[PDB]
């Protein structure tokens, strides 16, 4: 998973 | 390597790599890559070279999108990293240029990484259980409530099931960084629940  | 979700480490002479990503939340509209480098498994730890974002990102589930990052090393050092999207081939890159670290400070930081990134390993894993419970009372709620067809488990067991995860979802909210034994607590208080409705479905026979 990646954040903004 | 790059930041992933919960501040974590991701690792990725001359060489190139790359790894899939996915969003960490429903319909999100763009992704920041951050760049840390450095022995130490965490992020913050390690120094940021540079952060891009990409935008543009088409809203979607959680785990849905596809995100490629490839991380370009030639014989001179100067790394090009690009992000793209799988689905829309829209992509971002940055260049960051080999031209300052010194041997020691580089041993320094390596010698540091091996007496420090023990107690890492412990963190990362910590980390970890608090991102697997998330996903835990995301997946739960969406069973309960995915299947029109899975309407058939006992509305009672459902109600008690769905208030667990709800009060789950709270406390998570609340308890931004807790105990890697308070998150496991937490996901086997849900467990306990949800595991007679999932033996019963299956008793059947």
């Amino acid at each position: 998973l990646l954040t903004g | 390597g790059l930041e992933t979700a919960g501040g974590v480490m991701t690792k990725l002479i001359p060489t190139k790599k790359n790894q899939i990503f996915t969003t960490y939340a429903d319909n999100q509209p763009g992704v920041l890559i951050q760049v840390y480098e450095g022995e130490r498994a965490m992020t913050k730890d390690n120094n940021l070279l540079g952060k891009f974002q990409l935008e543009g990102i088409p809203p979607a589930p959680r785990s849905v999108p596809q995100i490629e990052v490839t991380f370009d090393i030639d014989a001179n050092g100067i790394l090009n990293v690009t992000a793209l999207d799988k689905g829309t081939g829209k992509q971002n890159q940055i260049t960051i240029t080999n031209d300052r670290l010194s041997k020691d400070d580089i041993d320094r930081m390596v010698n540091d990484a091996e007496k420090y990134k023990e107690e890492d390993e412990q963190n990362k894993n910590r980390i970890e259980a608090r991102n697997n419970l998330e996903n835990y009372c995301y997946n739960v709620k969406n069973t309960l409530q995915d299947e029109n067809l899975k309407t058939k488990i006992p509305k009672d067991d459902s109600e008690k099931c769905m208030k667990t995860v709800k009060s789950v979802l709270d406390w998570l909210e609340k308890n931004q960084t807790a105990e890697t034994e308070e998150y496991n607590e937490k996901e086997k208080d849900i467990s306990s629940v949800y595991n007679p409705i999932m033996t019963k479905i299956y008793q059947g026979a």
